[PDB]
This record gives C-alpha cells, structure tokens and sequence, in this order.
C-alpha cells in the first residue's frame, strides 16, 4: 500500500507525446480556470494535474492583472490528467505555493498561504490537515511547484525561505501521514535552491532546483529516505539548463559551484541521470521562457565540460512560449518511468493584448520505443479572446 | 425552413381524373398529420381530407367522399390527392396543410400551409 | 352536426380600432379544438389562434382569442393596415368544420 | 462502522488555512449557485461543504431578491469541500433551514420548507425520507444551519421554534437513521437558543449557540446521548462572541444568564474548551458582521470576568465582510480536530451595488504546529460583477 | 440482490417534501436541458429522476417550438435526483416515450422512438440493448412515462398502441434481465389505458393510469407477477383524479367503466390504496393544469359515492402551473414507502411570452410523521427569462 | 479478467437505436467541444463514446478553420456513451489519429500526433505511456479511428504510413499491457487499407476496411490472434459498401481485388458476416456523403456477384449528412452483439453557413427481435446556429 519506488529506472531513448491540456484554447468559449505553475502528480491508478488557480475564470472581471503570484484567493486545483480546470474543478487548499504526493494510501497536499513574511504552510493528507508550520526566514515562504516524493510511507518536501537573490534558508521537510517528523536544513556545496523538481532514485529521492541568485546550472539535492541525510551539488552539464544563461558555445558548469553565468534569475526545470548522462529539458531561447527542448548529454551527470548532445526533441517550438516544467515518475510493469510537463504561459508582463495572466499544459513521458518530430504549444490566439 | 409545395393542378374535363401532389421540405412527414383543403371561387375554406402520420385517412368531405383518394408516401416525402369523377363542384384552390397531434394535449391547428395549387373544371 | 357560425360579416373598421371576431358553433364542442385562420387574397391560410386560446408562433400580440361551450371570439386589439383580411374559425376536432369567414374592411 | 467520536481533543494553538471557495469571483463568469447559510460536514473519508441555496445562479434574472430568508425554492446544495457550487451540483433537499450529519454509515439531513408558521421538518437518511415533524410552536422552525453530532448511530439536532426575540420553544431531537428516538425539549439555564454550533464532546455532544433575544454571551447546550438529559448555560468567556455587542472593555459575561447587553440580536458563531481556556470565533466589528478573528480566552469556559485573550487570528480583515461561523469536528490518526467555517456575506441589504445577496466561504482547521498571519476575504469586485 | 418488495405498505399520514430541481428558475442563467415527461425511479441505494429532453438546452436556439411530444432528437436524461439536467447529463437512449426499471441488479430502460406508424421499443439491461419490438397496432407506441416494477427479476412494463380515443392495443410485457420473456394483452373492464404509474403491490403489480376518451376516473390495471393474469377496474373513489374532471360535488366514478364525465382528454397520475382508503393526488383546477393536491379519501378505493376528503395537502398553489405526475416506491427499514413526483411545466400552449417547453420537477415522500403546509412551485418568472 | 470473445455471434435479424449524443444541438447553447471521427468501444461494464477534438468548443473563436484533419491541439476525448463532450470531458491523450481497447483489465489508447512525415504512436495503457513507434514511411501514420479488438490480452491495432492514392505500408501491430509484443507486414491481396473496422471473430480478429485506392468494394484483413497470422481479401457482396461507388445497377466487387469502381477516394464504413451473408452499412448516396442505410446481402460474403438485399434499415435519411461508419462488439449473456456507430459530420467544405467542422454520433445495436421504421440525424440548424 506504501509506494517505494524500488524497480529501476526505465531504458530512455526519448519522450512520446502524453497528454495535452487546451485550456486557454476552450477559454475563449467556455468558463476555464485561470492558474499559473502547474504540475503532475500521479496515485497508483491515475495521473493528475495541479494548477495554483488564481480564484477566478479567464472570461471574467477579476481575471484583470492574474499576473500576481501571491494573492489570498488562490487555491491549489486538482482535476485527473486531461480534464481541463472547469468550473467543477475541486480546489484542495488555499496555496500560492503547492506540492503534492501520494504515498500510495492518500494524497499528501503542502499548501503555503498568508502573508509574505508570515506565510503558512498546511499540511493535508488523505483530506484533512494534519500539520502545520510557519514561515521561519520571514520571507517568502515557497515549495517545489511540483510532486514530491514518499518512499515507504515517508513524503519528502524541499521548501526554500528567504532572499530571492542572495542566501536563503532551505529546509528538506519528512512528511509521514500528514505529520512532519523531521525537518533538515539543506547542507552541501548548493548555494540557492528553490522549486526543486524531485523524482524517486531508490534508496533516495533526487532532486534537480533552480539557482535563482548565481547560477544557471542547475542544483542538485539528493535526500537519503533511510537516515535523512542531505548533500547538495550542481549539474555538471556543459548544456547548461536554467533560463536565462549563456548560448550553447560559451556556457559552462562545475557542479561543485554555481557557473556565475547569467545565475541572476531562472526557471523551473528538470532534469534526470541516465548512468553518466543526463537527460534535461530547458527553453529554446537562452535568455527567454520561448520554446522548450530535451535532450541528453554525453557525460553530462558525471563531467562538467560535457557539451555533446544526443537525441534531441522539440517539445515546443522556438517562437512560441513555455513556462515551467517538471519531473514526475510513473511505476511500470518492471520500471519507474520519468515523465515531464511543460507549462504554456500565455498573457501579462509578456503579451499586451489581454490583462489576464493564465497557463496551459503539454505533458510527455518518457519512452524505450521510438518517436518522430512535432510541436505541441498553446495554441490559443490571444488577439481574438476576451480581455 | 419547412415548406410545402403542391403540383398537378390544372385544367380538367367534368368526369375525369387529376392527381395533386404535395411536397414536404424541411419536416418529415412520419410525425404529422396532413390534410387536404381547398377554396371555392366565391366560397370559404372547406377541409377535404385529413391523414395521420399513422398513414391512416381519418376524415373525408361528404362531398368528395367516395370520389377523392388521399394517399402518402413518406420515402418521397408527398402527399397526393387522386381525384375522380369529378364534377364543377369541385373547381377550387387547394392547400396542403399540416398539424400535429400530440401523445398529450391531442391535437393542434393546422400551422403549415402550401402556397396552393389551382383546379379549374368546365365544359 | 356542428354547424360553426361566425356572427359578423364584412365587417369594416380602422387600422387602429378593436375587432371582435365571434364564431357560434351550433352545439357543444365538449373541447378546445377551435382555430382561427388569416386568410388573406393570393396568400396560404395563417394559423393564428389554436386550441380557442392560444396565439401561433409568431403571430403579433395584437390577435387575442377566448371562448368555449358554443361561443367563440377572437379579438384583434388595434388594427393595422395588414391585418384587414379573412378570418375562418375551424373546429378540427370531430366534425370537421369550417366557418364560412369574416372580412375585415378599411373604413 | 458508526462514529463514537471518542478520541481525545487535538491540542490547538490556533488554526490554518483549509478551504476557500471564491464563490462569488468565480460567479461573475460562470453559471455558480446563489447561496447563503453555508457549514462544513466530513464523512469518514472526505469534507462536504453544504449551503442552502436560492434555486438560482448569480448571473440569473432569479438572483434578484435573494436576501429573503425563506421561499419555496431554496434547497441544501452539497458538494465535496472546495468543489464550488456549480450546476453540477447535488440538492438534497427542499429546505430554507438545514443540518446535516453522517453518523459513519449515511448521511442524514434534517431540513425546514414550507410556510412560516406551518413548517414541516424531513428527516432524510440514506437518501430517503425517514420521518418528518410539523412546526410545533407555529412560528419559524429552524435548526442549527450547521453540521449535526451522531454518536453510535443516535444523531442529535437542536430545533427552535417561536419568536426570536421571546420565549421560543426549542427541542433537541434524538434520530436513529432517520428516525425520531425521542424528543427532549430545552432544560437549563439558557432562555433563547438558536442556530447552535455542535460538536462532539464525547461521551456527550456539546453546543454553543447564538442568544437573539437578551444576551451577547453565547448559550451552551450539553446533551448526553446516553441519558437524553439536557442542561443549558452560557459561555462564561468576558470576551464574548455574538454580534451585536459592547467592546471588549465594557461587555460583561454570565456563567448562567444572558448579560443583557446588546443582545436583541446576534450571529451564528462557535465556540470549544480547552481545559478552563475557550477557543472562540466572532466578528473583528462589534456591531455588524465585519472581519472575523479567532482567539483562545484564558480560563474562559470556568470564569466569567476573563478578558486574558490569546493567540488571536485574523481571519477576515476587519474592513472586509463576514457572516454566519460554525463548527465541525474531524477524526484524525489519535485525536478528534476541531475546525471552523466563516460565512463571507456579499451583496444586498448592505451592499446596495448588486441586487443579489450571496456567500463565500473559507474553512480553518486547528493545528498543533505552527502558522503565521494573513487574511481570506471573498475577495470579489461587485462594482465590475453583474446586477 | 433481486428487489422482491415483500416488505408492507408504510402507514402514510401525508407526503412530506422530498426533493426539487429548480430546473427552469437555474436555466434564465445556466445550460439547463428542454425536458418533460419527467418521473423518479430508485435503485436500492438512492433516487434518479428521468425526463425526456427535446435534444436542446433552454438558453438555444433549438429550444423554439419544443412542445412536440415526438422528435428524433428526444433522449431518456438522467440523473441523480437532485441534479438539474445540466450538459453533463447522460442521455442513456432514444426515446419520446420511455420507462425506467431497477431490478435490484442493474437499471432496465424502455425506449421508444421513430416512426409513428412504425415505432420501436428498445430494451435496455445493463447498459446494453437485450431486446426490442416493434409496434403491433402501427400507430403510436407508447409507455408509461414513469417507473416499471420489477418482482424476482421479472420487471413488468404497459405499453399502449394505437389511438387515444379510437381503437387501441394495451400489452403488458414482462422483462427478465432485458429479455421480453412474456407478452399479455390487457384484460378487464378498462379500455383505455394509457401513462400507468405502476406500483408494488407484492405479490403483484397495481398500476393506476389515464383515461383519454371516456373516463375521469382513473383505470386501474392489476397484474398478476406469478401467473401474469391481467385484471383491469377504475378506482371507485367519488373523487376522480383526472384532468378534465366535473366538481367534487357533481362527479362520480363506477371502477368498473369509465364514468363518462369530462373523460375526452386527461393527465398522467396516481393513486395507491391504503386498506379500502385511496391515496391519490390531482390537479386543483378541474380543467386545466393549474395547482396539485394530494387527500385520502375514506374508502375510496373501494365504495362508489365516496366523496369524504381527508389529510388534504397542496404541492402546488391552484395558481400555479402543473403536469404529469406519478408514484414511485422506495424500500425502507420495515416497509414499502410511497412517493410521488409532479412535473411543474412552463412554456408554450399555455404560457405565450416564451418560445420554449419545459418543466422542472417536486417530489414528495410518503410520511407516517406529521408535516405542515405550503407551495412549492416552479418559480420562474417567464416574462425576465430568455424568449 | 481477460476478454476473450469467445462466445458465439448473436442471432441479428437488424438493429435498434442506442444512443444519440445531440451535440451539435446542445451547441448551440452551451460548451461542446468540436470533434470528428468518432467511435464507441465498451468495457465489460459500460460503452464510452470517444472522438479527435479540435482542441475547442463550438462557440469558440478556435472553431474556426476545424477542417483540419491534423493539429497539434488535436486530442482524444473520452466520455461514457450519451454524456455529451461536454467543458468536464476527459482528453486522454494527443492524438489526431486514434484507436481505444479494453482487454478486460484495463482501457489501451493507440494515440497518433505529430508532424505528418514523422508522426509518433503513442500506446497508453492503463493510464499509462508503456510503448511508442516512429511513422516507418514518413507519410500520414493513421489507425482505425474505431475500437481495437484485445482477445487473452493481446490487442491488435492495424496501422497505415503511405500515400493515400497509392501503395502504402500497413502494419498490424499485437499489443500486450501496453506494449507492442509483434509487428506484423499486411499480407493477402488487399492492396490498399485503412481505417479498419475490427470485431472479435473468435479465435481471431476480422477488420473491415476502406480501400482508398482502386476500389469500392471494403478490404478484408483476418488477423489470428494465436498464431499472427493475416490474411487480406474483399468483401464480395456486389452491393459495394464505400463512398464513392457506382449505382447498385453498376456496382459489382471481385472478393479477392478491387472492383476499380470509383475507388479513388473513401469512407470509413463496417461489415460482418453471418454465415455466407454479410451485414453492412453506407451511405445511402452513393458519391457523397448523405444518409445512411444498413441492410444484409444474401450470400454477400462468398458470392462476388450477389445482389439481393433484405432486412433494409434508413438510419440517416437520403438528404441528411452521414459520415464515419464503424463497429463495436458488446458481450451479451450469451452471444457476442454487433452495434455500430455513425458519425453526423456538419460544418464546412459541404454547408458555408457556419466557420467551424463538427460532428453528432447516433449508436445502433444488433438485436434478435423486432424493430420499426425511423431516421436519426443531427438535427441541427446552422442557418441560426453560431458561426
Ligand atoms: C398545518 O398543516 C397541517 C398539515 O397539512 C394542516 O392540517 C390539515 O388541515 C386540512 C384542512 O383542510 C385537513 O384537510 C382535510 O380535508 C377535508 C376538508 O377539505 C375540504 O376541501 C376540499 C378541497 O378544498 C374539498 O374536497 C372539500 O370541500 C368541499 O367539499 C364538498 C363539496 O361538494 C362539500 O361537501 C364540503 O363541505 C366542502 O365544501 C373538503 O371538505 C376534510 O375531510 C378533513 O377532515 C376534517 O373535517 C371533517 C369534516 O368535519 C371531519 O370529519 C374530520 O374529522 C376533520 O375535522 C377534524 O379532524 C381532526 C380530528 O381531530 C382535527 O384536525 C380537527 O378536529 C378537525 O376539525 C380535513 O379538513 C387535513 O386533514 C389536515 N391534516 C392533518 C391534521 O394532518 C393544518 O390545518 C395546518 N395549520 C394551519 C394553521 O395552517
Ligand atoms: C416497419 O419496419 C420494418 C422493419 O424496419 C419494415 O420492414 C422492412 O421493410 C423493408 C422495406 O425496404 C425490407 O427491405 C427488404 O429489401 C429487399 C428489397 O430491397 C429493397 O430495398 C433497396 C432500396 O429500397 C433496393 O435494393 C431494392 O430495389 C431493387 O433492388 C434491386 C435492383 O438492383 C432489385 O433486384 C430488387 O428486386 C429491387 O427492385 C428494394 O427496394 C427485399 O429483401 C424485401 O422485399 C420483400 O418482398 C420481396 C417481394 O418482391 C421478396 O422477394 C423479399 O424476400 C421480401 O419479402 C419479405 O416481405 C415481407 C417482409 O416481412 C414478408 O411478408 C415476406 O415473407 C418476406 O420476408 C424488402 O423490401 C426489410 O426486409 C423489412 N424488414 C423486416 C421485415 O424485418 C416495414 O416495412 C416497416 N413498415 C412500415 C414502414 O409500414
Ligand atoms: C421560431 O420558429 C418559427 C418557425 O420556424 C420561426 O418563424 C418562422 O420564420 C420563417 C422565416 O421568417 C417564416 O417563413 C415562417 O412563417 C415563420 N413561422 C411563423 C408561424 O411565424 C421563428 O422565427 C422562430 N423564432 C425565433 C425567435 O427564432
Ligand atoms: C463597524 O462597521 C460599521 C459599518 O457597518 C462602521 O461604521 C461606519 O463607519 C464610517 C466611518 O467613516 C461611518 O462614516 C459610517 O457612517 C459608519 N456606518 C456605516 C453603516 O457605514 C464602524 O466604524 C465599524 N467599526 C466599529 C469598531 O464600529
Ligand atoms: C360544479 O359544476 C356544476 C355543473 O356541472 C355546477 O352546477 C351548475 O352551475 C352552472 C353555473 O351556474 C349552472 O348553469 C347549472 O345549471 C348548474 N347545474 C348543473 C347540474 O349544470 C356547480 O355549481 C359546480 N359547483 C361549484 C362549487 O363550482
Ligand atoms: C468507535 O468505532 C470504531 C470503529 O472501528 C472502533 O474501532 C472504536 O473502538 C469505537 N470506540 C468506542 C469507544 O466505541
Ligand atoms: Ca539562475
Ligand atoms: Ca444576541
Ligand atoms: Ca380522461
Ligand atoms: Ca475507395
């Protein structure tokens, strides 16, 4: 009954298109949802989609300025995979910062809400909140935007509080049935980490975040389940993965030590080893959140100064515009599976020509057989649809 | 649009035969009754005929009965009216019309009217 | 043997008077199938009355019609210039009967 | 397979964030149910969020008018807690008074329709309509407009009936899978009982209700389900939770009578010891239904002359509006959690840009971690929402 | 798992309110299907209610002219009672003319559609098609419009063919699992018989149904389930329950032919015996669909020249519109409850200021408690709603 | 758990109507997604209803230009059968190619998506990706686009890369749990197939396809499940079941070529045998598609020049719109039942009045009894429908 994720990692020659969500497509006829920073999670039978919702539809009065991140009204939506966030949506929690797990018995929800500086995180498993903590760095109290990850009945969670730019405080909470047994505080060569996109390496839980203050490779948090230890690194991919950084020639890596290299914002990514390789998505556009592609680097987990790239796929396309992605894994028949999603952000502070800030979602998991070519983007045709 | 068109009216000799046909656009003709009704020059409306979406005739004219024919065929989707015998009584303008009646409320007034179709009787 | 009689004939007004329409039918109906048509020269016959009652679909607020037993009334409130026509009132439950129309006349 | 609810009490030192609904924001685009007089029920497995509403939406010509409190066409509507009131969902009930309870077997709901002073009361359990009672006192009948207690399969209801400023005549109602056991009327101390906010107090149930008619303190009804006997006082808290009332330096409380002040009339609130220590809701404004805060009074359930108020909470802003609170108890791994719901009224009678009256809700939960600060309020612009 | 109904008749003082849907007051704002010709049939766990929608909601333009009884677009809806017909409904058949079975094992539906002169009845167990007939008197094949009673697996259905007033062919079809196992033509003193409102009369079925040419008393078919003899009778009650009827003062009944008062059209309703007392509800106006009342009327059920009215309730105000109604059983703890359902229609041929038909629905359950007065009409206001 | 089909063919003297979804109706008023190419496939409890989405609803500004047969916002919805394809819809993958499978365990989606000349097959099985292959031509990879048939838990899916005016390369790929276990080259003398119609035909499977090449006349493609076999023919009924074709006076079939009778272009359509006789539908035009007849061709599966008809049904009449045509298999109690399906295309390219391609469905089932006359189409008037 508890997940323990012990069968190995799935032969991964690539990524076969999954799921699709449309959701700005049916917005413009129909009342949709309007959410930001979505994820996958999957329970043992089915996969969801979370989305923070914004407390409002996208044809609606208070869609107006939805590009803000923390507001009282957003909640944590939760529909099975493919179902688009309509109005019979369940929203779990009041959370402008989520993440969410199924042990394998219930689903573990970690919803943050409140204050900037006196943010609280709920805990709620199987439907009812069993724990609680505050803020303890008085900032932004925010988690990974993703799934986490429960091995034999124990949920792991990477929250970060503190300075966006500049040293914060991350702690890698154990969650056990809703209740927090343990709090570890990040410890390791990794200097900023937030959203981290987690995934079951067993006996652990590895962890791939964002350096949102030095770096654009990407940090590396790896959590031992049986003794709840924490070393933190980089990844040592030459290709470096966080959005903005250098262009492919002069960008570098140390995973030891963030690059300093365009490390002053970021994205949410992914990425996951393959032996010594890598297999990483990241956006088109070096300095923009425009298009998205994965691929695998030779050497990429075990040799900074790797830049040889195979098996390339263009998940989005270079002028259209993505958002951010994640890791979940799905337990196969002998093999745990690592699947991505891709958030399609569409609106504000990018595109004028509606007020309203809202996402959609392409879904692809990862594949032994073969694939061909594609894009999958948005699609919806923003100079047509209502403000 | 529904529409109702009738055809085959024209000039005939007392004692003779004429059949009009009426045809159906937009309804189907399986769910309606469909009636016969004709307009004496000088004179008011008269209902000949009257059939079920059954494809029973339930009502003829005193005058016409025995006389007209009232028939359907719903693969075409037309009415006829097979005329016999016919006298200088029965020069007049005829109207295709359609009602419905109703599993609950029984019948309705006859809400689909043909544009109308001419036959004139003499010598 | 119902024999539907309509009580006034080639009734003149103005377009803008009220019309009272009567149709006497000889015996009991014992139901509401009572219509009433619009018959204009060179155009089909228009429903506008069904069940003693009830206005068609479509047809101006202006046609009203009541009645039951024997006496039946329709009742145009304001005429206009295209409602000058012939009226039938027909009973199409059994018998089958016409009335034998009522023209409205410009004054 | 019946609750006994006999666990001890979760130890509190406040409460989180649980549940929001943005009802009205997500009404102005969307077809969302008009409600008002809403409460929170958990089955075992999961928490149902319960509203009466007004048989029509907001974006309606029908939401006219709905600041009446009693018509033929109000319905208990129910959906899973955070699930909005869409047409999807579910009406019970024929009922403009309402409470629901799930004994660990079925759900009952006990529900008021017809005329006002001839009103019937249907028992419906397991989906079926198991006994009714006719208005008794020929006045308003009404229940607690909450979730009800069910102890080994016995569920107790407190109905009132007759003049909400006088003498009324209330009963509590025994109900054994929809059947009426027994019916005690009223005893104790407590002179106007209304609207009564019950949770299990094991091996009893006990209730704390709103006094409409002399007293600002709120009455306490404790009902043995063994026995049957019923014995009634008053919150003995100096700080008191009914609005209307006086200020915190001058309202005065009773142990055994209503403290006649400010209190012809009141409010659906809630309230539950903690040893000696009360933990209490109630309104930031002390005459209308404005902001809302939760606090725990030392020695507030045994001593009157208290006014040593703690980890107070702010649930709602104090500019921003409130209306109705209770109670509702859920099982946890060990321990029994209390948690609570805050009506957020919007609209007429006191917010004359709209036409319609309607509700938002926003749920906390108790919790022995942890939490910071913030506020929820409904949060909708009625100046931009349709009339 | 076979339903027997073995259990008695409840003790019925009066109906209490059950259940309404609010169906057109929710479709001024709101995609609500065109429906009529509704009924509720429970399966031994909770309640649904049918209608026959018209392939349209009511806010569209395909809702024009939608009081024809019999179109290809016409579908069984169905839902949980309580849900309104919303654009999740499923459509379980084709049908202008339908009834409803639960057997205890899985739903059993009856549905007519095409030709009027060559209609077909498709039976439907289980989600699949296990039989279907064509039409034996080549005219309007028609069912009752409401539940089927199922004894042991056998459901036993009326279905009527031919003219309403001329020469018609009533057969009752015994179903086992779908199959058409038995086929009896209808035999006794009634002639026609027309929308029976079947109900357990173990060990058989009593139906009371609609006299359209001759009768305003009601026909009553009994059916044997063990032998499948057919008996056929009117009830004797003074009082007939048809609409057109004469005065309470003028009428009469003979229950064993039809009493030839005002008989040449009716409505679908219902009545069910209590010892010699019938139950039975009514339109309040004797002539057109107007108000609905239920009484008891002293052996009613079994002595002519009765007119002695007791326990009198009003569903719905005399000046307020009504339509077909019908019983249906509902099994409780001890013994077989009695309910009733009345269609509330609005809309054309009778109400001018729309374009539309429809209705929404009340239902009442039989209750052995005491209960009060009131009216529970439809509640739209034609004249604001969408034309 | 497994399916094997091993029961015999129900005895089928025609078909009685099932389902019909009102689609483009309910558009009119309401969010129904725009879709094309619909089919039912049924698991051992219910039939769901499944169809390529456009990515929008009909009253969308995205409608527009949905005559596209291949978009990246293309997904599969899957909705149980009568649900229409409603805001609440599942897409369960991205696919503008598609075929679903129930083995008994568990649904298996094949989902084609992609570029045209480098298309990816995704094969979803229990809500999972297990398996995925590359377009093998680099032309169009398409599928059924109807129900695939899983006999002991293998799964045949007949795929086709190539040109659809010339030779093309057909696969028949067995598909266990998701994975494909064999891949099999098309072999016999079918020259040209697509768009299979399969049916369990114990011990194997036999798909009816379109040849859209060089003949009229539908291929035939016997797939053994035991030993992999397959083996290709025609249907030799000499009433030819594809569109275009000649006049039944003029058509005539070769039962081992293609007649090369107006075999340019195609429909997807069904057929099965019974006995030497062979049930078939098409459409009743024979050059486009309008209307839709089934009927049973005497000796029509072994005699290439029989031309005797019985047992004719009109299920769309001469002058409404057809389109797709497919099969499905349901489990009886003790036979395997035939139903089909067709598709209800309205929209561009044949009616200019509306922007947007869409589609109803209408679902009939074999029976063994009785049945009438009638005519089922889409209904839907678009002169005033949205555009
Ligand atoms: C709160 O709600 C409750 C529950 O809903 C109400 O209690 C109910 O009250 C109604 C009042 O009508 C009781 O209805 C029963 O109906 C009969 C009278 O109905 C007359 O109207 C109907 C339609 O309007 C017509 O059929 C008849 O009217 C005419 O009929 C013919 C015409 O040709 C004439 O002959 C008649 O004269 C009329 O002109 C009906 O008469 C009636 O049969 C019934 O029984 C009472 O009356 C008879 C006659 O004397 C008595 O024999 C019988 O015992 C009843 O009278 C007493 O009954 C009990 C005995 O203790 C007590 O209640 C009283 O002592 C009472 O006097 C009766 O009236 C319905 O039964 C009842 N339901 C219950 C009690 O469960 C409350 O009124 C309501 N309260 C308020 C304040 O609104
Ligand atoms: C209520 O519903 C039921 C069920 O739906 C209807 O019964 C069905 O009626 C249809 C009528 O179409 C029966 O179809 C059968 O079709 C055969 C002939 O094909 C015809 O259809 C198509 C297009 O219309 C064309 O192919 C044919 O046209 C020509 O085709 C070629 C040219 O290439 C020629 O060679 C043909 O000869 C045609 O000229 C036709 O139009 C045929 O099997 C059958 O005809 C019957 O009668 C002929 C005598 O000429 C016999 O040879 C033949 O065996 C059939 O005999 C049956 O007749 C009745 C039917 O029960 C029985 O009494 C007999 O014992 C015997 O079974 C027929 O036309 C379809 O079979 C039938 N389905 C049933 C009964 O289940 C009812 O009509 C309907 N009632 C209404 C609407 O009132
Ligand atoms: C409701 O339906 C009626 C019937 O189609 C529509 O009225 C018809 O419109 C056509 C075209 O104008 C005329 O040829 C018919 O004579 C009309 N019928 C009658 C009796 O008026 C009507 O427009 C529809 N109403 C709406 C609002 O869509
Ligand atoms: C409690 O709420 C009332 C309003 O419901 C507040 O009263 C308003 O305060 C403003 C202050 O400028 C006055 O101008 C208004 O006349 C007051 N009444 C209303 C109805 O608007 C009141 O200040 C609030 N707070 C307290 C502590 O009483
Ligand atoms: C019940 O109906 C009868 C008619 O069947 C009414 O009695 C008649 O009333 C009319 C109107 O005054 C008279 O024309 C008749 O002469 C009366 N008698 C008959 C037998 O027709 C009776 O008044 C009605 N009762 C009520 C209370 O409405
Ligand atoms: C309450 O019911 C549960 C049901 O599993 C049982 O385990 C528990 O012991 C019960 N408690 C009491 C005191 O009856
Ligand atoms: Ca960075
Ligand atoms: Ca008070
Ligand atoms: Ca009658
Ligand atoms: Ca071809």
């Amino acid at each position: 009954e508890y997940r323990n994720w012990s069968k190995p990692q799935c032969g991964i020659t690539g990524f076969a298109p999954f799921s699709k969500d449309n959701s700005i497509r049916l917005s413009a006829g129909g009342d949709i949802w309007v959410t930001r920073e979505p994820y996958v999670s999957c329970d043992p039978d089915k996969c969801y989609q979370f989305a923070l919702g914004q407390g409002t539809t996208l044809n609606n009065v208070h869609s107006n300025n939805t590009v803000r991140d923390r507001t009282p009204y957003r909640t944590l939506l939760m529909n099975e995979l493919g179902v688009p966030f309509h109005l019979g949506t369940k929203q779990v929690c009041i959370a402008w910062s989520s993440s969410s797990c199924h042990d394998g018995k219930a689903w573990l929800h970690v919803c943050i809400t409140g204050d900037d500086k006196n943010a609280t995180a709920s805990f709620i498993y199987n439907g009812r909140l069993v724990d609680s903590v505050v803020s303890w760095s008085k900032d932004i109290l925010r988690t990974q935007e993703s799934e986490c990850v429960c091995i034999n009945g124990t949920c792991t969670v990477v929250m970060t509080d503190g300075s966006a730019s500049g040293k914060a405080d991350t702690k890698i909470l154990f969650i056990e049935e809703g209740k927090i047994v343990h709090t570890s505080t990040l410890s390791g060569s990794a200097q900023h980490v937030e959203e981290c996109s987690c995934y079951p390496r067993y006996p652990g839980v590895r962890c791939v975040c964002r350096d949102n203050w030095k770096g654009s490779n990407r940090p590396i948090v790896d959590i031992n389940i049986k003794d709840h230890s924490i070393v933190s690194s980089y990844v040592c991919s030459g290709l470096v993965g966080d959005t903005p950084r250098k262009n492919d020639s002069s960008s570098s890596s140390h995973c030891l030590d963030p690059n300093n290299e365009e490390g002053g914002h970021g994205v949410k990514g992914w990425a996951f080893d393959d032996g010594n390789d890598v297999w990483m998505g990241r956006t088109i556009n070096e300095t923009s959140r425009l298009g998205y592609e994965t691929f695998k680097v030779i050497e990429g987990w075990s040799n900074p100064k790797s830049k040889l790239q195979t098996n390339r796929q263009v998940i989005v396309d270079r002028g259209d515009r993505s958002g951010y992605s994640g890791i979940f894994s799905v337990e196969g028949k002998s093999c745990i599976n690592r699947c991505f999603y891709v958030e399609l952000i569409r609106g504000r502070k990018e595109e004028t020509e509606v007020l309203w800030t809202s996402n959609s979602i392409v879904v692809f998991c990862g594949t032994s057989g073969t694939y061909g070519t594609g894009s999958w983007p948005d699609g919806a045709d923003l100079n047509l649809m209502p403000i | 649009e529904v529409q109702l068109v009738e055809s085959g009216g024209g000039l005939v000799q007392p004692g003779g035969s004429l059949r009009l046909s009426c045809a159906a656009s937009g309804f189907s003709f399986t769910t309606y009754e469909m009636n016969w009704v004709r307009q004496a020059p000088g004179k008011g409306l008269e209902w000949v005929s009257h059939i079920s979406s059954s494809g029973l005739v339930i009502y003829y004219a005193d005058s016409v009965k025995g006389r007209f024919t009232m028939s359907r065929d719903t693969a075409k989707n037309s009415l006829y009216l097979q005329m016999d015998s016919l006298t200088v009584a029965d020069t007049a303008v005829y109207y295709c019309a359609r009602h419905y009646f109703d599993r609950d409320w029984g019948y309705s007034g006859m809400d689909l009217w043909g544009q109308g179709t001419t036959v004139t009787v003499s010598s | 043997e119902v024999v539907l009689t309509q009580s006034p004939g080639t009734l003149s007004l103005s377009p803008g008077e009220r019309a009272t329409l009567s149709c006497r039918a000889s015996q009991s109906l014992g139901t509401n199938y009572l219509a009433w048509y619009q018959h204009k020269p060179g155009q089909s016959p228009r429903l506008l009355i069904d069940g003693a009652s009830t206005r068609a679909i479509g047809i101006p607020d202006r046609f009203s019609a009541s009645g039951s037993g024997t006496d039946f009334t329709l009742t145009v409130s304001r005429l206009e210039p295209e409602d000058f026509a012939v009226y039938y009132c027909q009973h199409y439950g059994n018998p089958y009967t016409f009335g034998q129309g009522t023209k409205l006349e410009i004054k």
